[PDB]
């Protein structure tokens, strides 16, 4: 009917603005780069407490 | 028909292969014969 598969495991990516943090934003990553089996060399997360 | 087609995809999401048999097809010969796989799509609702 469609012409492809589903091709989506429904991987979760949280929203950019952290709640109740006064506008502090994470480092945005796509849903196809989240798993630890995948390499992803450009991963630079922000440390916030 | 877009979303109705998606509905059809929902229809196509639950199919059971019920049989894989030899056809009694009148076009059959000694060197070429038809064998069928039957797929049943049942709509319960």
């Amino acid at each position: 009917v469609h012409g492809h598969t589903a091709e989506a495991a429904e991987w979760y990516v949280p929203p950019e603005e952290y709640p109740k943090s006064g506008g502090v934003k994470r480092y945005l990553i796509d849903a196809s780069m989240v798993p630890l089996s995948i390499m992803c060399p450009s991963y630079d997360p922000v440390e916030y407490t | 028909s877009a979303e109705s087609k998606d509905s059809l995809a929902a229809l196509f999401s639950s199919g059971t292969i019920v049989a894989r048999i030899y056809c009694e097809d009148p076009r059959n010969t000694d060197n070429a014969w038809v064998e069928t796989t039957c797929v049943n799509f049942h709509d319960e609702s």
